[PDB]
């Protein structure tokens, strides 16, 4: 039965969950017109992008 | 056209330089939204209406 | 669409109505060139400490 | 690919298995004595 090593599995899982959340957080707009930085920097003027 | 029956045209399969619109001074008003008017020469679109 | 990277051939079986694919972080991964039907991956340039 | 990189550990599982076989070989043959002398 493989369930014996619960702790060693859960210490990996708890880290993997946060490491995935930190990268998935990148999608959000935070109120900007568009999430992609190169998109904003292309369709817009340097005085606006800031 | 008259505002009750406004007129529409659909443009595709085109190659156009907008720079002349900024050399011209015949427009009482010229305002664009959502795109920087100077960079229009570097872009592409699926249709223009 | 601007960018930088390493273009490579790819085996992604894009369907005729599709142009490009995205990764989980919402960035372009593959593209279809506007002059040929081939499908290209984009991979970032090498970096390190 | 967005600036995230793992780093390798210093010791390797073979060195750790050398340690954990030395401790066994000591405990089987020498009792406690090897720990304090
Ligand atoms: C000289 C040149 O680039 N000619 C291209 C040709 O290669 C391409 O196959 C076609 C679209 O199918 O458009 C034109």
């Amino acid at each position: 039965t493989a369930s014996a090593l619960g702790k060693l599995q859960d210490v990996v899982n708890q880290n993997a969950q946060a490491l995935n959340t930190l990268v998935k957080q990148l999608s959000s707009n935070f109120g900007a017109i568009s999430s992609v930085l190169n998109d904003i920097l292309s369709r817009l003027d340097p005085p606006e992008a800031e | 056209a008259s505002v009750y029956a406004w007129n529409r045209k659909r443009i595709s399969n085109c190659v156009a330089d907008y720079s002349v619109l900024y050399n011209s001074a015949s427009f009482s008003t010229f305002k664009c939204y959502g795109v920087s008017p100077t960079k229009l020469n570097d872009l592409c679109f699926t249709n223009v209406y | 669409l601007t960018g930088t990277g390493v273009l490579t051939e790819s085996n992604k079986k894009f369907l005729p109505f599709q142009q490009f694919g995205r990764d989980i972080a919402d960035t372009t991964d593959a593209v279809r060139d506007p002059q040929t039907l081939e499908i290209l991956d984009i991979t970032p340039c090498s970096f390190g400490g | 690919f967005n600036g995230l990189t793992v780093l390798p550990p210093l010791l390797t599982d073979e060195m750790i298995a050398q340690y954990t076989s030395a401790l066994l070989a000591g405990t089987i043959t020498s009792g406690w004595t090897f720990g304090a002398g």
